[PDB]
Parts: C-alpha cells; sequence; structure tokens
RNA sequence: UAGAAGCAGCCAUACCUUUAAAGAGUGCGUAAUAGCUCACUGGUCGAGUACUUAAGCGCCGAUAAUGUAACGGGGCUAAAC
C-alpha cells in the first residue's frame, strides 16, 4: 500500500468525530458529515486523532485504505474549513445572475437557461462573469461545478465558455494563424 | 531594479540607431541613440566590425545600463587565424590551428567575461569553444 | 547498485569533513529563490573574503557534525541549505551575508563560530560586528578621545586669557 | 573467495530421462575429467551457477567442493539452450593447482584514444595474448585504455599492465596488439 | 540558411568553467528568437521502488444473417482450475 494510507488524521478542537458499526459521523462548526466504511477496514479514534487500518491484506482492503482515510480526511476539513470551487463565464454576451435558490444563465442559446441548486450548497457571485460554489461536501461541490460547466463547456479557439478557475485551456488557431 | 534586460550583439566601431538598434531600444524605452553612441565610445578602443556583446539594463525609470562584453570568441578565434567563415564539419574538416600562445592571450584579454578562477582553466575553455568552431587545437 | 552509491556518499563525506576541518567558523543559509546570477556573486564575494560556500547535503552534514561533536539544530540543516565555512573574517562573512539578506531573501538559518551554535539573533549581531582590524581602530579613537578632549580644553582654556 | 567455489554433489541416474528430472528439480548435471582421474558425475545447482558465474568465458577457472575435497576446474563445455536460457550439462576440465600453464586470454580495449579521436585508425592486430600463470591466477581478460595512444602509435606487448601473478609468455615480445594509424 | 539565439537541417557535445547541478537541451511554441517546461541537483516527507525473466490463471484483440444458440438445460464464485 503506501503512506497516504497510514497517515495519521489530525482533528481539529472544534471538530468532533465518530465511529459506530461501519458508520462515521463528523460534525463540524459548519455541518454533519456521514459515511459507511467497509468491514475488511477498521477505524479507529484515539489521542484527537483519526487512524485506519486493514483486518485483512487483499488488494481490494489495500485500495480501501487509502479510499477511507482521504475520505474522512476531507470529511473533517470539511467541516472546518468548507469546500470552495469557482468558476469563470467569458465570452460576449454571457451573463449569469441569481434569484433566491436559482441562478439564470444567459449563454448564447435562444433559451435562458434557470439552474435549480441542490440544497447544501451555497452560490457566490462576482460582478456578472465570476462564480464560486461553497459547500460542506466536496463531493457535491464538485458535482455542482461540473454540471455547471457542462451546461456551456468551453472551447479552444477564443476561450468563450465557462470554465473552472484552475483549468488552463489549450488554444488553437483560426483563419488568420494559417497566415502564409 | 532594471525592467528589461536585453542581450544583443553589435558591431564594434559601427554602432549606429538604425532599425535593429531602434528595436532593442524601443522595447525597454531606452535611449537607442545614446546607446549607440555609447556603444561606439566604448568600442573604438575595440577592433573596427567586432561583434561586441552588450548586456543591457533598462530600469522603471527609463535609464538604461548597458555594457559591452568581451567580443565572440569565435569571431576573435577566426580573425587570430584567418578564418571567416566556420568550417562546417568542425569535428574532421579543421579549419585551421589555434596556437597555445594566441589562446592564452585571448584568454587573458577575455578573462572579464569567463567566469574560470584559473588561466589554464580559462585557455581550456578558449581551446574548446576553438574545437567547436574546428579550430584544430595547437600542441 | 548500492556500491556504488555508498562510495559517492563516502567520498562527499570525506570532502566536506575535510572543509570542516579547514573551517575554523561555520555558517548555514537558506537560499531558497537565490538566483543563478545572485548566487554567482555571493560565491564569488565568499571567495574573494576567504570563505567556501557550497552546497552540503542535510543528513551527511549532521551525521558529519555530529562525529566531529557539532551539537547544532538541526533546523539549520532544515530547508536547502549551503554551508558556508569561513576561518579568518566571521565579521566579514556575516555583514555580506546580511548584505545578502538586504538585496535578496537569503537567510543566514544557522551559524557556528568558536563551535558557538549562533541562533538568528547572535548571528545577525556577529554580522554586524565589524573586523578585528577595525576593532582595533575603534578601540584606538576611544582610547585618544579622552585625550583629544583634554587637549581641546586646555587649549580653549589658554585662549580664553586671550 | 567464496565467488570461486562451487557446491555440488555426485549423482548416479545416468539417463537422458533421469536428467530431465534433475534440470526439472533446477540442478545441471555435470562431469569433471582431466589428470588421468576416473571421470566424476555430479550435479550443480543451478541458481548458484547463475548468480555466480553468469559471464563464464573459455578461461574462467573455479574450485569444485563437494564438501570432501577440492578440484581446481576450468569450465570446459556447456551446453546451453539459448532460446529458455537453460543450461544442460556442464564438462569441467581439472588441472593442477601448482602447474604453470599457458593460455590465450582475449583483450578489453577501454578509453577513447587520442589519435583516433583526432584521425586515428583502429587495428586490432591481436584479439588475444598468450599468458602465464598458476590456474587460480589466471586473467578472465587483460584490460587495455587507449586514452594516452596518439596517432601513428602501436601498443607493445610489455604495455599491458597485468595482474599480479600473471606473466606475458608470448615469443614475440614486439609484436603489437592494437595500432592507431 | 535569410533567420536556426537549445529545440528547419549538417557535424560533435575528446566545450570548458561557477560546478550542489544545468544536456551543443526533454517537449510545447515562436519567420528568427523571445516564452513556458524537463533531464540535472538541493530541502519536506519517510520503504521499498524502477526496469526486466521464468512459470500458474486471467484481460482486450473476438467478428453474420428463423430464435438465447461456442456449458446439453436449469443454474453454479464453485457446482471452476
Amino acid at each position: 500500500m503506501s503512506r497516504i494510507g497510514r497517515l495519521p488524521i489530525k482533528i481539529p478542537d472544534a471538530v468532533k468525530v465518530d465511529v459506530k458499526d461501519n458508520l462515521v459521523i463528523v460534525e463540524g462548526i459548519r455541518g454533519r458529515l456521514v459515511q459507511d466504511i467497509k468491514d475488511s477496514i477498521n477505524v479507529k479514534v484515539e489521542n484527537g486523532s483519526v487512524i485506519v487500518d486493514r483486518v485483512l491484506n487483499d488488494k481490494k482492503a489495500k485500495a480501501y485504505h487509502g479510499l477511507y482515510r482521504s475520505l474522512i480526511f476531507n470529511m473533517v476539513k470539511g467541516v472546518t474549513e468548507g469546500f470552495s470551487k469557482s468558476l469563470t463565464i467569458n465570452g460576449i454576451g454571457y451573463r449569469v445572475e441569481q434569484q433566491g435558490n436559482s441562478l439564470f444563465l444567459s449563454l448564447g442559446y435562444s433559451t435562458q437557461f434557470e439552474y435549480v441548486i441542490p440544497d447544501g450548497i451555497s452560490v457566490k457571485l462576482d460582478g456578472n462573469t465570476k462564480i464560486s460554489v461553497e459547500g460542506i461536501d466536496k463531493f457535491k461541490v464538485g458535482q455542482v461545478a461540473a454540471e455547471i460547466r457542462s451546461l456551456k463547456k468551453p472551447e479552444p479557439y477564443k476561450g468563450k465558455g465557462i470554465k473552472y478557475d484552475n483549468e488552463v485551456i489549450r488554444r488553437k488557431v483560426g483563419k488568420s494563424g494559417v497566415k502564409k | 531594479k532594471a525592467i528589461s534586460w536585453i542581450k544583443l550583439q553589435v558591431p564594434a566601431a559601427q554602432a549606429a540607431p538604425g532599425a535593429k538598434i531602434g528595436q532593442a531600444l524601443g522595447p525597454h524605452g531606452v535611449s537607442g541613440p545614446q546607446f549607440v553612441k555609447e556603444f561606439n565610445e566604448r568600442t573604438a578602443k575595440m577592433d573596427p566590425g567586432i561583434v561586441v556583446p552588450v548586456i543591457i539594463t533598462v530600469y522603471s525609470d527609463k535609464s538604461f545600463s548597458f555594457i559591452v562584453k568581451t567580443p565572440p570568441a569565435s569571431i576573435l578565434i577566426k580573425k587570430a587565424i584567418g578564418i571567416e567563415s566556420g568550417s562546417k564539419k568542425s569535428n574532421t574538416d579543421k579549419v585551421g590551428t589555434i596556437s597555445k600562445e594566441k589562446l592564452m592571450e585571448i584568454a587573458r584579454i577575455k578573462m572579464s567575461d569567463l567566469n574560470a578562477k584559473s588561466e589554464s582553466a580559462a585557455f581550456k575553455i578558449i581551446a574548446g569553444s576553438a574545437r567547436s568552431m574546428g579550430v584544430e587545437v595547437e600542441k | 547498485m548500492s556500491a556504488k552509491i555508498n562510495a559517492k556518499k563516502l567520498e562527499m563525506f570525506d570532502l566536506l569533513k575535510q572543509f570542516i576541518d579547514s573551517k575554523q567558523n561555520l555558517f548555514f543559509l537558506d537560499y531558497r529563490g537565490l538566483n543563478v546570477a545572485q548566487l554567482t556573486e555571493l560565491r564569488n564575494k565568499i571567495e574573494g573574503e576567504h570563505g567556501s560556500l557550497k552546497v552540503v547535503k542535510n543528513n551527511i552534514m549532521k551525521m558529519v557534525l555530529k562525529e566531529k561533536n557539532i551539537n547544532v539544530v538541526d533546523s539549520c540543516l532544515v530547508g536547502p541549505t549551503v554551508v558556508v565555512t569561513a576561518l579568518e573574517e566571521a565579521n566579514v562573512i556575516a555583514k555580506i551575508f546580511y548584505d545578502f539578506v538586504k538585496s535578496s531573501t537569503l537567510k543566514v538559518k544557522g551559524g557556528f563560530v568558536l563551535g558557538e551554535f549562533y541562533d538568528e539573533a547572535k548571528v545577525q549581531a556577529y554580522s554586524k560586528l565589524p573586523t578585528k582590524k577595525e576593532s582595533i581602530s575603534l578601540f584606538a579613537s576611544v582610547l585618544k578621545a579622552p585625550v583629544s578632549k583634554l587637549a581641546r580644553t586646555l587649549k580653549a582654556l589658554a585662549d580664553v586669557k586671550n | 573467495e567464496n565467488s570461486r567455489v562451487l557446491s555440488c554433489q555426485y549423482r548416479s541416474s545416468f539417463g537422458s530421462s533421469n536428467a530431465r528430472r534433475i534440470r526439472a528439480k533446477s540442478e545441471i548435471p555435470a562431469v569433471v575429467y582431466g589428470q588421468g582421474k576416473d571421470v566424476s558425475h555430479l550435479r550443480i545447482k543451478s541458481s548458484e551457477f547463475n548468480k555466480k558465474f553468469a559471464k563464464f568465458t573459455d578461461n574462467t577457472v573455479l574450485i569444485l567442493d563437494d564438501g570432501k575435497l577440492e578440484r581446481c576446474v576450468f569450465v570446459k563445455d556447456a551446453a546451453e539452450n539459448i532460446a529458455s536460457k537453460l543450461i544442460y550439462h556442464i564438462d569441467f576440465y581439472e588441472v593442477d593447482r601448482n602447474v604453470e600453464l599457458e593460455k590465450y586470454v582475449p583483450i578489453k580495449l577501454i578509453g577513447a584514444s587520442i589519435g583516433v579521436k583526432e584521425g586515428g585508425i583502429l587495428t586490432v592486430l591481436k584479439e588475444q595474448v598468450k599468458v602465464r600463470s598458476l590456474p587460480l591466477d589466471l586473467p578472465e581478460f587483460i584490460e587495455l585504455d587507449l586514452t594516452p595512444v596518439n596517432k601513428g602509435d602501436s601498443v607493445l606487448l610489455k604495455d599491458l599492465v597485468l595482474p599480479s601473478n600473471v606473466r606475458l609468455a608470448e615469443n614475440d615480445e614486439n609484436l603489437e596488439v592494437v595500432i592507431i594509424k
């Protein structure tokens, strides 16, 4: 296996963790998250820290080691600091606005897209071309940002579309780059 | 601090503010004519037509400090041994012989731009450059 | 596949030990972000000052110092640290380090002068401190100050009778 | 010194089927002859042989110990199957451990010569040299660095720096091993 | 060559120095550079890793026309080897 599976989990003071009957509950300042843990892996809370090990050494257990370590770590980092993933809308005439728990997108299509925001997740604007999804669950935050991006995937000729801020779009040329 | 760093090669004793010097000086807000005058003043004591390397640092205050280092070692060796065009097959087609004394003199002269601490090391750098140019080392 | 690594490490340990035994005073500098040109200039200045600055593996240096009775804090080896040995002008080496700290991001992480582990404050004070010739000049000036004051006072008193 | 020692034990099988069974048990049938003795039939551990003598030449010499005796033997022959990397018989020629003997030994060329660097012509006149030693000290191959050999230079046989108890035997001492013209 | 500044192309890189380590440069991309990266080496971490060889089972390659139709069927993680 590999060191991420065995690396210990620090517990912030404000954050409480508990394990019982193949379930884990992590209660923090900003919310409460739950997880299932499989039989072959054992999770322990001691000395204000979380440790994980395996009863067996089958490869399923080997992978599970790291998988559940990472999940519980993201389960604890969420309840303390929360997860946030951001987006940028670039292009002529592209706009985003918010009303209540839904977003309205103007993305060149002949219809203005409404977008219900799932619960447990907040959305933050910066003008009308910058978005930032915040929430308790990294999985949910990534899901929402991805589905918004899928609403209008970017393009390489001019950078138009909805891009992750951290993403780098490879760019091509059109007419004038082929100039002889 | 220097806003822009430029590295160029200039013709010693023939520094003029033409298209090349203007392109070099305009990008960093540096006076191309003033740099050409300074290069001519410095390279008057250099060989006419010698390609002296020039390093120019242009700060944010529009000032430019331009220093002309030792000219190209390949050019100096070609001038010393009568070499004008580099031999293509520098591994086999020798273009000339680089004398030991001439190499020592050239290394001592160009030691300003060479970061060696030994005169033998400088002479070895000159000899390696001569081999790369195709000049047969002098025994 | 391991004998060659052992041989290279042994040669590195021997060279480092030769430097450490030849250096009367030593220091460690964290030079992260020190550009190639800045490092070349700093090494040239150290060479002019007679010091030898070079990068030494942290584990090898710690083992060699433990063997040689160098009981310093491992925080000095924490971080990419060039070891600079200066045997004559410790004040000059410290002043050069302070000048590099002003003109760049290099930090003087640890120091060892006469077997004394100099921390940040002690190292800064030593670097600001001058050399032996300058110290002699300053002591001479301080000693002569009372004599100059007495001579000036005597001249003023004699003139006051004009 | 161990790396020149080889453990065996006697076999009395003597058949094609028997030899196949042995090699299945991951050993190597082998015979030892020489010095006018009766041939000795024995078997060797394949893993040990591979580990120690993965590069064996005609001039390799080694020691066989059956727990009760020592023998100094040349690897006279080894029947190798290339496709399966499988040794399947070894012939050991015994010699007297204290009798000086001759043997052609190959040369190994190292370094880049100045003459060839500058336009010299390699001509490897001699691929081997007749040397002389007791069996346990014969050199596997004799090294020769060409780096100082400039243009128009030939290599004398005495010029070959030689292992301690190894000595030249050529009648023509002044013949050239490799020339660079 | 017009350019070729490491990255049309010829030749080697027996080219040296400061060398920690820096290749006549790994790729991307610029008419030409410029520019971004890597081998290369240093610190944080803390044991096996990186390339291969022989076997025992496996994966993809797998692909026709009335109807599942290349276990006799049901089903079987052994009730398979």
